[PDB]
RNA sequence: UAAUUGCGAUAACGAACGAGACCUUAACCUACUAAAUAGUGGUGCUAGCAUUUGCUGGUUAUCCACUUCUUAGAGGGACUAUCGGUUUCAAGCCGAUGGAAGUUUGAGGCAAUAACAGGUCUGUGAUGCCCUUAGACGUUCUGGGCCGCACGCGCGCUACACUGACGGAGCCAGCGAGUCUAACCUUGGCCGAGAGGUCUUGGUAAUCUUGUGAAACUCCGUCGUGCUGGGGAUAGAGCAUUGUAAUUAUUGCUCUUCAACGAGGAAUUCCUAGUAAGCGCAAGUCAUCAGCUUGCGUUGAUUACGUCCCUGCCCUUUGUACACACC
């Protein structure tokens, strides 16, 4: 299964929060970001962030 | 056109070349056959008798046709096979170097391999003289 | 057909059929149709293939299974019965020989020939054991088409296989046999035996 | 003797104690307008096509 | 190997592995540059080996 | 020189590189015709690139491939892949986009992976059974 | 090969070295129906006795089965490697033979008789009905006698 | 000398190993914590890391 | 060692007459045919086409097939 | 959800261990750095066949060029992405497209708190106590034993054949390992039916063994359903190899002897994709001996994609006079 870890959905979390101008529904440019934005010591749990991050601004858009 | 073996289907081949050194009657059988067994991972002797020694030579030809050059053992362990041990597993065993040897030496002494440098036996320039000429010829019968 | 060669030359029938038609070893894949509703979507004919061989990864999903070329299909479930594990060049060959057998008994396009038993075969409805307390009846119930297909395959060949097994007739030609029978259903077969049979026992008990 | 053919048209869930029996809602294709509910024996989806050997009896539950 | 030191349990395996890593640079030089190069890029650990010649 | 590219095709561990330049239209693998090849079951699985994408295509091209690893279907399958991943690689660097393109289409269409080499390894066996998944026997007393 | 004809003249199962061998069967296989002629020997010896394994051993001459129990019984005369002989380097005389027919029972006698009356571990192992060649005899073989 | 590369490297662990062993009983009133053996051109050298080089 | 091995000259005119109406011939179908164990059966198939009724149309081992004439 | 994995409900809010992350390995880079210990194209030198160019080989350096294949450094790449169904329009789940890859990507490494009178004093110069300590329970040497055979139980190997045995011929792997103060992996050449012998040889190794020319498998024949040419127990005789030693037969080879087993009662194990099963190999062990194990690649299915019926276990609720905790 593929639910993501409260890391991931608390630090998405913290990035909308404080960087909603900047991103976009776009994970490419929000990974890009997220390395010029956040200090994350992994490739993978920062596209996981990214990705997610990506998913709660795609779906913040309708509400 | 032009040819070589390598256009040639394996066994169509290999019959003819057979068939050939055959009917030359040049050849050393050293004499042996028809009471000896090719490999001691094998049952019965075999089955063509008056012959299979061309088959062998003929075989042992084009393989040593096909590249740079092979010793005995090489072809001891390629013309090894399954050793029913019984009760016991199979297991991978190699050939007689009797037979490929005296094959070896009755190809040299017929001038179509000869004792390379590096080791092994290389394929004589009158080899492959006459290895593209059956080739040719095994071709010719499909026409 | 337009011949055509280049240096490496590439044999007559082989261009002919080829380029031509996309057919099997050398049999018709258009005409050759499902003569039954259902079963339709669960037995594949076209796309057509060249021989029952394929690196297909039908597996990693539920229900792609039933887009396997059936031929392909009947093939995979010969080789079987521990020895025979794997060994599909055995299989592939020994269906290329029923084939050929099957056309050479009473014409039709024999992968035809081999729609038709599967078709045949395939139990309208069968049995489950229900407890309904300790001593358990038997629920009839109406099978899945897949289901049908699927019994229908391992219901000819192991028929074939008990029919072949200890006597002189070869694997391909029990198969045909078989296949042959159980086209046109004549109850002289393993297979529309065991379907009549499990049909009759899921009337007997509704 | 009589065939019916009946379109699959909702899954409704595993039967059997074993559980692999599916109940199935089905719409006999010569002359719609009329649903029963039959018990298959194999893997099904929606759209397949059941032949119901005696089309006038459904059941429920499985033990 | 087995992990227990005895014979009980679950026959768990395990097993180990330790990782060699060859590099060789060629160079042409003096006798000077050479001594010089390798007296020092010391390194504990890296086995350093300096040949000769064209046999 | 003349045109020419280079490719390959792998399934399971046989690697199979083919050479792809301009010329009168052989057709060698190893050293040998594509008319051996043999399987020969299996030899349409190797004729197919050129029968899905019509036999003349090769006759401003000359194709060899060389096949080492893997086993006896490993390589079939290697080869056809090479040769047909070559016809479209050739095409993309000497022909137009469109024609690359139509084959890929061609291809893609039909396939068996004739473009996209298969995933599928070895999963690796782990102690307690003779298999990777296959555990031994136990009779519990 | 080529369909044949013959007529009356082969006659079904034929009878050498005291015991009766089958007619229609590949005829080298027939003579393994005789005690000490497996399937190798009786393949070198229809090869040393110029026949046509391809025949039955319905067939054949009786001037070619006469000639064939010749060769069996006189191997070394008939230029047969002695490394092909199940008697080798007998135990007396030190000669090589080939023990055939009624007459391998006896030399297993013989042989498993000098083992007993010699007093050797093998010999009373043979003697007690067990196992020789040196196999545990806790677990297999139970049915047995 | 000339020992393969494999065994080499296995040998200098074990190297390691029995000098490691034979510190940590020798210099244990003396608080020894680890080794550090440097191959040089002329030395090889070891380093004894220890709490109490007065006494080392 | 139930019959089949040897030619019995009617046996050899009974398989010259009696190879019509065989659509399937190969080593089983003559060994069905109440004659021919799979030695002579194949001598049989390798003969009958000396010249004409079987019309090859199959290839090898284990598995041959041929047809009636036309 | 695989997960106290999350959404959500909410006197809780916000967190840490553990799970996840992380690490290793198998997948993808005609992008980056390179390679006579990897390989490719050109060129010479050169063989064979056709000759009209051509086709197929030889040549650890005769030169030039490249890095696709191979090697491993640095990066990149996937975040279940795009779209659509389903769901409290929540976390998520399902389908299609794309993609090297979409079951935790596949497979492992690691892994909290707590428990057991689980196993190990026969791994330890780890150890308490007890016992023993010169007619030794210390140690060594000689020989035997651990293999002993009415029989019960477990892991297995080989088979009952014709999807087969045999015989020719085709001919393809991956993980490994190898000799210093020594005799390890061994090509090649002769001799030998074989097993082996013998003269040389390369390799402390991407360089030599080795392309580990493995085995199933493919092909052309022989056999023809007959305990058959399936099967190879049991046994006799002869030849060799390791070792100081082979008898109770270390192993190997040759002939001969030619058992039971005609698919296996009640029972019961393992298993969901390159998996199952079939196949062989390498490594451990090893002077000699694998029917074992640990890994490896070869060929490659059938059937689910569910449930709580059986079994086993976790979770609440509940009872308790147990708390050394139902031993
Ligand atoms: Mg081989
Ligand atoms: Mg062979
Ligand atoms: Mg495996
Ligand atoms: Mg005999
Ligand atoms: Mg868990
Ligand atoms: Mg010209
Ligand atoms: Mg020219
Ligand atoms: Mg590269
Ligand atoms: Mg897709
Ligand atoms: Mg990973
Ligand atoms: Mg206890
Ligand atoms: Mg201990
Ligand atoms: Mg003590
Ligand atoms: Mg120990
Ligand atoms: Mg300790
Ligand atoms: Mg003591
Ligand atoms: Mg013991
Ligand atoms: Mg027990
Ligand atoms: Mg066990
Ligand atoms: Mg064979
Ligand atoms: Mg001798
Ligand atoms: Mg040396
Ligand atoms: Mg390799
Ligand atoms: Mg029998
Ligand atoms: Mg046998
Ligand atoms: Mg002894
Ligand atoms: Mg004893
Ligand atoms: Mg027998
Ligand atoms: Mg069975
Ligand atoms: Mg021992
Ligand atoms: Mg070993
Ligand atoms: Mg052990
Ligand atoms: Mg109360
Ligand atoms: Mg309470």
């Amino acid at each position: 299964g593929r639910v993501r870890t409260k890391t991931v959905k608390r630090a998405s979390k913290a990035l909308i929060e404080r960087y909603y101008p900047k991103l976009t529904l776009d994970f490419q440019t929000n990974k890009r970001l997220c390395d010029e934005i956040a200090t994350i010591q992994s490739k993978r749990l920062r596209n996981k962030i990214a990705g997610y991050t990506t998913h709660l601004m795609k779906r913040i858009q309708k509400g | 056109p032009g040819v070589s073996v390598r256009d040639v289907a394996a066994q169509d081949f290999i019959n003819a070349y057979a068939s050939f050194l055959q009917r030359q009657g040049k050849l050393e059988v050293p004499g042996y056959v028809d009471i000896v067994k090719t490999s001691s991972g094998n049952e019965m002797p075999p089955q063509d008798a008056e012959g299979w020694f061309y088959k062998r030579a003929a075989s042992v030809a084009r393989h040593i046709y096909m590249r740079k050059q092979v010793g005995v053992g090489k072809l001891n362990k390629l013309y090894g096979g399954a050793k029913s041990r019984g009760v016991r597993p199979y297991k991978h065993i190699d050939a007689s170097g009797s037979i490929n040897r005296k094959v070896l030496q009755a190809l040299e002494k017929i001038g179509i391999v000869e004792i390379s440098p590096k080791g092994g036996r290389r394929i004589s320039e009158n080899g492959q003289r006459d290895l593209d000429r059956i080739a040719a010829q095994t071709l010719e019968e499909d026409e | 057909f337009t011949p055509v060669v280049l240096a490496t030359p590439i044999p007559e029938e082989v261009q002919q059929a080829q380029t031509e038609i996309k057919l099997f070893n050398k049999w018709s894949f258009e005409e050759v149709e499902v003569k039954d509703a259902s079963l339709v979507d669960y037995v594949q004919v076209r796309q057509p293939i060249f021989v029952a061989h394929t690196a297909g990864r039908y597996a990693n999903k539920r229900f792609r299974k039933a887009q396997c070329p059936i031929i392909e299909r009947l093939t995979n479930s010969l080789m079987m019965n521990g020895r025979n594990n794997g060994k599909k060049l055995k299989a592939v060959r020994i269906i290329k020989h029923t084939l050929d057998i099957i056309n050479v008994l009473t014409d039709q396009n024999p992968i035809q020939v081999v729609v038709d038993a599967i078709t045949n075969t395939g139990p309208r409805e069968d049995t489950t054991r229900v407890g309904g307390g300790g001593a358990a009846r038997r629920q009839a119930v109406d099978v899945s088409p897949l289901r049908r297909v699927n019994q229908a395959i391992a219901l000819l060949t192991i028929g074939a296989r008990e029919a072949a097994f200890r006597n002189i007739k070869t694997i391909a030609e029990t198969l045909a046999e078989e296949l042959i029978n159980a086209a046109k259903g004549s109850s002289t077969s393993y297979a529309i035996k065991k379907k009549d049979e499990l049909e009759r026992v899921a009337k007997s008990n509704r | 003797t009589p065939v019916t053919l009946a379109k699959v048209i909702k899954v409704l869930g595993r039967t059997g104690s074993r559980g692999g029996v599916t109940q199935v809602r089905v719409e006999f294709l010569e002359d719609t307008s009329r649903t029963i509910v039959r018990n298959v024996k194999g893997p099904v989806r929606e759209n397949d096509i059941l032949v119901l050997m005696e089309s006038e009896r459904e059941a429920r539950r499985l033990r | 190997t087995r992990k227990t030191p005895n014979g009980e349990g679950s026959k768990t395996w395990e097993t180990y592995e330790m990782r060699i890593h060859k590099r060789y640079i060629d160079l042409e030089a003096p006798v000077q540059i050479v001594k010089r190069i390798t007296q020092i890029t010391i390194e504990p650990g890296v086995d350093v080996e300096v040949v000769v010649a064209s046999n | 020189a003349v045109p020419s590219v280079q490719t390959f095709g792998k399934k399971k561990s046989a690697t199979a590189v083919a050479h792809v330049k301009a010329g009168k239209g052989l057709i060698k693998v190893n050293g040998s015709p594509i008319t051996l090849v043999e399987p020969e079951i299996l030899r349409f699985k190797v004729y197919e690139p050129l029968l899905l994408v019509g036999l003349d295509k090769f006759s401003n091209i000359d194709i060899r491939v060389r096949v080492t690893g893997g086993g006896h279907v490993s390589q079939v399958y290697a080869i056809r892949q090479a040769i047909a991943k070559g016809l479209v690689a050739y095409h993309q660097k000497y022909v137009d986009e469109q024609s690359k393109n139509e084959l890929k289409k061609a291809f893609t269409s039909y396939d068996r992976t004739l473009l996209i080499a298969d995933s599928r390894r070895p999963e690796p066996k782990k102690f307690g059974g003779k298999g990777a998944r296959s555990r031994f026997q136990k009779s519990y007393r | 090969s080529l369909v044949v004809q013959e007529q009356g003249s082969f006659q079904h199962i034929l009878r050498l070295l005291n015991t009766n061998v089958d007619g229609n069967i590949k005829i080298v296989y027939a003579l393994t129906t005789i005690k000490g002629v497996g399937r190798r020997y009786s393949n070198l010896v229809c090869k040393k006795a110029d026949v046509d394994l391809h025949k039955r051993a319905g067939e054949l001459t009786q001037e070619e089965l006469e000639r064939i129990v010749q060769i069996m019984q006189n191997p070394t005369h008939y230029k047969i490697p002695a490394w092909f002989l199940n008697r080798q380097n007998d135990i007396t005389d030190g000669k090589d033979y080939h023990t055939l027919a009624n007459n391998v029972e006896s030399k297993l006698r013989d042989d498993l008789e000098r083992l007993k009356k010699i007093r050797a571990h093998r010999g009373i192992r043979h003697f007690w009905g067990l196992r020789v060649r040196g196999q545990h005899t806790k677990t297999t073989g139970r049915r047995r006698a | 000398a000339l020992i393969s590369k494999k065994r080499k490297l296995v040998a200098d662990g074990v190297f390691y190993a029995e000098l490691n062993e034979f510190f940590t009983r020798e210099l244990a009133e003396e608080g020894y914590s680890g080794v550090e053996v440097r191959v040089t051109p002329t030395k090889t050298e070891v380093i004894i890391r220890a709490t109490r080089t007065q006494d080392v | 060692a139930q019959h089949a091995v040897i030619l019995d000259q009617e046996k050899y005119d009974r398989i010259l007459k009696e190879v019509p109406t065989y659509r399937y011939v190969s080593v089983s179908v003559l060994v069905d045919r109440l004659k021919i164990g799979g030695s002579l059966a194949r001598i049989a198939l390798r003969h009958l086409e000396k010249e004409g009724i079987i019309k090859p149309i199959s290839k090898h081992s284990k598995q041959a097939i041929y047809t009636r004439a036309t």
